[PDB]
This record gives structure tokens, C-alpha cells and sequence, in this order.
């Protein structure tokens, strides 16, 4: 459950 | 209407995209970046509209808000009266391939061997095999499992790039685009064919499509399927005819992604563009074929029969499947 890599 | 701006990864894709753009009367135009993650960033900035992606890259794109639009559909194993565009996708089989002559090698003795991967972050080339290896070893140190590898996208000075060969001049070693000799399905299979590696992580179709005269390319033209074996998770080795009982996973097909507010227009444009340039398209083979690239799988895999509509307007996690998403997220904990 993470976010966008950029 | 608006033009659709495709994103090509590397200069070979850019050349094909420019041919498509000319043939499409600029209904499609081209932006180009060095890697698939850089194309994802162009689409997130709104400087490109769409590209077709392996499922591991759909995970990266989907975490950033991009959505699946249409999926690759290859020829089905079972007869179907449905038009390709409406026929349900069947995933592809991720496999581990070795040479038959490398007699001792099984899934359980891969440690310290030489590996060939399509690229870091792709499904059959990386997320499935490395996710299984991390789990079975109980260790995140997957960068130390094989003695040397070609895993495009990894640090070029590291053992994960030691087998990579770059371009005709030896520049761009390990870049995750088609300039790297050992990139992608066909590059990782060539890494195995040439005995640069002991094992290649590709899909079933790759082995068939580049053996027994199915490919005329110089490195493939002479390979025989019978010289290869699949590694099964129970530690047995099988002929490549047995992929349905000797695979590592079933992968979701590569698919086109875009920003959500351009998905409907990208979809409509692609359905028209394949009617013109697709398999049996109005203008293929006379003018241009969107799903050929002399085996090099540029923009789309060469075994694409069409881009198909998705069922259920799926989110990226519905398209990839919950189990695969959780496997990726588990592996990404190591990084
Ligand atoms: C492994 O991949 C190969 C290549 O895509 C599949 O073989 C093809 O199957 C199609 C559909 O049945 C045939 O009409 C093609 O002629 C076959 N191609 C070749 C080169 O032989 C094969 O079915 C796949 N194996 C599994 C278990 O999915
Ligand atoms: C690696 O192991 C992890 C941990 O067991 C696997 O994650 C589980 O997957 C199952 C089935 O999809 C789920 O019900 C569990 O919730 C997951 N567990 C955790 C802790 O997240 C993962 O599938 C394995 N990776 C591979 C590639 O097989
Ligand atoms: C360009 O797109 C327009 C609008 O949909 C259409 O009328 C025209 O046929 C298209 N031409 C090609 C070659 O894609
Ligand atoms: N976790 C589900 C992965 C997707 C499987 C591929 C498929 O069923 O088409
Ligand atoms: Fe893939
Ligand atoms: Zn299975
Ligand atoms: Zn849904």
C-alpha cells in the first residue's frame, strides 16, 4: 500500500 | 478530434512510431524516452498520451494514476466465434528456460548461476522469478543470488548487469530498451541461446517463436526447441511442449495505459488504427503493420492478433489481479 514512485 | 501522442521506448520503437504516425496521417504522433519509466512520466505530465506496457510496468503506472485501456490478445488455443476485440484475454505463461545440455540445472540449483531477464520490474523477467526466489530463500538479497545476470535497468556496474552487452558499439549496456542486445523477451532468450546465461526468465511463446525456423534472425535461425528445457517449481525439467504444467505463473497480458481523462479517446483511436494496420488490417501488409517489427516486439508484441476491449472497466489492480499485485508489493519491500 504505497504511492506513486515519481 | 485530437491527435494521440504515443510514447516509444528507445530509438527502434521511435522509428516504428514515426512510420505509424506518417501512415496514420498524424492521427498518432510520437514522443520518445529512454526507458519505460520515463515514458510513464511523460504520460503523467500530459506530454504523451499512452503506451503499451508489461504488467510490472502497469503496476508502476497504476500506482501513479494511469488506467488500462485495451489489452494485447494473441491467438487463442481454443476456437472462438467471438471477434478478437471481444474475445476474453488468456494470460501468458512465465517460464524459466535452460539448455537441455546443461544437465544438472533445476529450479533448486539456480543459486550462483548466470541469469538472463527481460528487464527489472517486468512480469516474467523479474517480478515472478525474483518474487519466488526472495520468498523461497527468505532473503531480500536477490541481487546476490545469481553470480552474474543481464537484468536491464539494474545498476550497470553491478553483477545484475554483468552479462548485458549494450548496442552494436557496446554503449548503453544494461539500458532497459531494445538497444541493449539482451533486452526484453527475445534479448533474454538470445542471452540463453548464446550461453551467456544458464537460465532465461521469459514466457512460453518466446521459446516457440524463436526456434525451429519461426525466426529467421541470425542468432535464432538455427535453434531447435529440443535443445531447451523448462524448469518446474517442483524441481523437475520438462520439454518446452509442457509449459501448461511447468510454468512459474500465469501473467496478465501486456496492455495500453493512459491518463484517465484521455482513455476513451485513446481507445477509439486505437480501435480504428488496428482496423487499418492490425492483423488482416485494411492497410497491412501493403502499407504498414502495427503488430510486426521483425521479431523485435516493438510497441506491441509481434504475436498480437489485436488490442481487445476490457471487461468491467477495470482498475489497474483488477486488471493485474489481486494476487499478482500483492506479489509485486511483497517483492518491492526489499528495495
Ligand atoms: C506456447 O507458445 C506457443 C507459441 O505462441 C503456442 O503455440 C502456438 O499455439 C497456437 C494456438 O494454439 C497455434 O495455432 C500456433 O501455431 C502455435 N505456435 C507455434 C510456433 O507452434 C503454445 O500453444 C503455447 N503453449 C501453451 C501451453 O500455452
Ligand atoms: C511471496 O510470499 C508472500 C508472503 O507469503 C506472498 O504474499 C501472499 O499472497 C497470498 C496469495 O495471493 C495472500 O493471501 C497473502 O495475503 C500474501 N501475504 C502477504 C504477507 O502479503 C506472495 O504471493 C509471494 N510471492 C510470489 C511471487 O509467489
Ligand atoms: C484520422 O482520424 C479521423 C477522425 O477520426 C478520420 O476521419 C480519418 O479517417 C483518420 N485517418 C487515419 C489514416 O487514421
Ligand atoms: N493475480 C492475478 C494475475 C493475473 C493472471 C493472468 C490472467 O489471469 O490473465
Ligand atoms: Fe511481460
Ligand atoms: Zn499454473
Ligand atoms: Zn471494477
Amino acid at each position: 500500500l504505497e504511492a506513486c514512485a515519481f | 478530434y485530437t491527435r494521440v501522442v504515443w510514447c516509444a521506448v528507445g530509438p527502434e520503437e521511435q522509428k516504428k512510431c514515426q512510420q505509424w504516425s506518417q501512415q496514420s496521417g498524424q492521427n498518432v504522433t510520437c514522443a520518445t524516452a529512454s526507458t519505460t519509466d520515463d515514458c510513464i512520466v511523460l504520460v503523467l505530465k500530459g506530454e504523451a498520451d499512452a503506451l503499451n506496457l508489461d504488467g510490472g510496468y502497469i503496476y508502476t503506472a497504476g500506482k501513479c494514476g494511469l488506467v488500462p485501456v485495451l489489452a494485447e490478445n494473441r491467438k487463442s488455443s481454443k476456437h472462438s466465434s467471438l471477434d478478437c476485440v471481444l474475445r476474453p484475454t488468456e494470460g501468458y505463461l512465465a517460464v524459466a528456460v535452460v539448455k537441455k545440455a546443461n544437465e544438472g540445472l533445476t529450479w533448486n540449483s539456480l543459486k550462483d548461476k548466470k541469469s538472463c531477464h527481460t528487464a527489472v520490474d517486468r512480469t516474467a523477467g523479474w517480478n515472478i522469478p525474483m518474487g519466488l526466489i526472495v520468498n523461497q530463500t527468505g532473503s531480500c538479497a536477490f541481487d546476490e543470488f545469481f553470480s552474474q545476470s543481464c537484468a536491464p535497468g539494474a545498476d550497470p556496474k553491478s553483477r545484475l548487469c554483468a552479462l548485458c552487452a549494450g548496442d552494436d558499439q557496446g554503449l548503453d549496456k544494461c539500458v532497459p530498451n531494445s538497444k541493449e542486445k539482451y533486452y526484453g523477451y527475445t534479448g533474454a532468450f538470445r542471452c540463453l541461446a548464446e550461453d551467456v546465461g544458464d537460465v532465461a526468465f521469459v514466457k512460453n511463446d518466446t521459446v516457440w517463436e524463436n526456434t525451429n525456423g519461426e525466426s529467421t534472425a541470425d542468432w535464432a535461425k538455427n535453434l531447435k526447441r529440443e535443445d531447451f528445457r523448462l524448469l518446474c517449481l517442483d524441481g523437475t525439467r520438462k520439454p518446452v511442449t509442457e509449459a501448461q504444467s511447468c510454468h512459474l505463473a500465469v501473467a496478465p497480458n501486456h496492455a495500453v495505459v493512459s491518463r484517465s481523462d484521455r482513455a476513451a479517446h485513446v481507445e477509439q483511436v486505437l480501435l480504428h488504427q488496428q482496423a487499418l494496420f492490425g492483423k488482416n488490417g485494411k492497410n497491412c501488409p501493403d502499407k504498414f503493420c502495427l503488430f510486426k517489427s521483425e521479431t523485435k516486439n516493438l510497441l506491441f508484441n509481434d504475436n498480437t492478433e489485436c488490442l481487445a476491449k476490457l471487461g468491467g472497466r477495470p482498475t489497474y489492480e483488477e486488471y493485474l489481479g489481486t494476487e499478482y499485485v500483492t506479489a509485486i508489493a511483497n517483492l518491492k519491500k526489499c528495495s
